[PDB]
Parts: structure tokens; C-alpha cells; sequence
């Protein structure tokens, strides 16, 4: 009896999957963003003078 | 990837902003030995590195000699 949202309002979100479509929309946003992939071995990741490799 | 010369391997990996062809004369390495063409990794070939011991055996056997008794 102390809910802030009405039963119809809570049912509309529940039946129409309000947060599911919100999650789908965020995932679609990344589809139109630049990826992070680099093309090894044609490109190399960052290195520092302190890096330890072959002796 | 091993075909990249060690001079340009560091530049490709964003280790510096000065390419080896733009190096100052004092920043270059001084070699008293001659320089040959770059050799990549030689695995899966007949030129693969073969390890071996660089030290001689720690004991030497006696060279036998015969002396006749009087
Ligand atoms: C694919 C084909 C289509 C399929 C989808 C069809 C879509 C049409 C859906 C039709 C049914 C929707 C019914 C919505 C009206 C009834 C819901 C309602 O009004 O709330 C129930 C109400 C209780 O009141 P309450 O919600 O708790 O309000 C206070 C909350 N703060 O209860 C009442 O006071 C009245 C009781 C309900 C009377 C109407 C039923
Ligand atoms: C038209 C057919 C395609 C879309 C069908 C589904 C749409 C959502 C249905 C339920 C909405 C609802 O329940 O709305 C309510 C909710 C949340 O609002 P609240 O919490 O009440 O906000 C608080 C009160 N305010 C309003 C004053 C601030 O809204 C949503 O999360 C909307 C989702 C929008 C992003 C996804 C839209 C595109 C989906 C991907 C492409 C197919
Ligand atoms: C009259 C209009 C009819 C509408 C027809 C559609 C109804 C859909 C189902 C609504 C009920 C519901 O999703 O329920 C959620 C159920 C059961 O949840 P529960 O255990 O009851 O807890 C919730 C109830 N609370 C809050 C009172 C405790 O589980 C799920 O999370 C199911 C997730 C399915 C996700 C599939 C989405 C795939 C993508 C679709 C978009 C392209």
C-alpha cells in the first residue's frame, strides 16, 4: 500500500520490458563507436624503457 | 614480427618519438665489430640455435705411458 508508482505504471514497465530495452539501446550505442583493436603484428602496443624481455 | 630490425622495433611500439634514422650521432650505438643484415627468428629451420656447453670437462684423464723395468 506504500508504493510510489501505480500498479498500472509498474505493470507497463514490467510487461513492456522497460529496462531490457534500455540495456539494448546502450549496447547499440557502442556499435557506432570506434573499436580498440590494433592490427598486430603490423602495429604494436605501447612499450616503456623499463620493459623486461629477452636477455 | 621478428623481421623488424631492432632499430625500428622500439619505435613501432611507441617507445620513443625519434626514429633510428633521425638519431643524433652521439645517441647512436658505437660498434667496434662489423654489422650484417638483420636475421629474424630462425625457429622451424635448419638454422635454429643449438645450445652447447662452453666449458671444458673439469677433469683430464691420464695419458698412458709404458716404462720398462730394469
Ligand atoms: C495483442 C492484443 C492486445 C493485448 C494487450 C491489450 C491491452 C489492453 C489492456 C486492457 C487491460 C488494462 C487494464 C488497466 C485498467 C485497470 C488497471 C488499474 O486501473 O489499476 C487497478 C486498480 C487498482 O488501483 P491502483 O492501480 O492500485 O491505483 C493506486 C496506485 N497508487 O483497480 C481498480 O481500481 C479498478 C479495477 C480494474 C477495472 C478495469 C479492469
Ligand atoms: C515503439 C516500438 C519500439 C520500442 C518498444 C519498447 C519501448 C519501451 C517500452 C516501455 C517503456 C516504459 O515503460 O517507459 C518507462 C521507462 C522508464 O521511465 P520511468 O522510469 O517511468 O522514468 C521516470 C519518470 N520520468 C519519465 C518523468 C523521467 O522508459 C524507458 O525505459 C524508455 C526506454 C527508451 C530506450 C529504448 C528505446 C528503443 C528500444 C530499442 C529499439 C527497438
Ligand atoms: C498485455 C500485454 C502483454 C505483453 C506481452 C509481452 C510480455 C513480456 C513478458 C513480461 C513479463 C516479464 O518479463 O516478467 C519477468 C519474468 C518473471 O519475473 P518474476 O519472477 O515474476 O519477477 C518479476 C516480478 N516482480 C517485480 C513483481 C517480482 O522473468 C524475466 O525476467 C523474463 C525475461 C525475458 C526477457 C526476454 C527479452 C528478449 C528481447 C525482447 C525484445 C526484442
Amino acid at each position: 500500500e506504500e508504493s510510489s508508482e501505480s500498479a498500472l505504471s509498474k505493470a507497463t514497465k514490467w510487461y513492456l520490458l522497460s529496462e531490457i530495452f534500455r540495456g539494448l539501446y546502450i549496447t547499440l550505442e557502442m556499435y557506432f563507436r570506434a573499436p580498440y583493436t590494433i592490427y598486430y603484428p603490423f602495429e604494436k602496443g605501447p612499450v616503456s624503457p623499463r620493459f623486461r624481455g629477452e636477455h | 614480427m621478428s623481421e623488424v630490425e631492432p632499430g625500428w622495433h622500439y619505435w613501432l611500439a611507441y617507445g620513443t618519438d625519434v626514429p633510428p634514422n633521425q638519431l643524433k650521432p652521439e645517441e647512436k650505438s658505437v660498434r667496434a665489430y662489423p654489422v650484417k643484415k638483420h636475421v629474424p627468428n630462425l625457429t622451424y629451420t635448419d638454422g635454429a640455435y643449438v645450445p652447447y656447453n662452453t666449458a671444458r670437462p673439469k677433469c683430464a684423464t691420464w695419458d698412458p705411458k709404458v716404462t720398462e723395468r730394469p
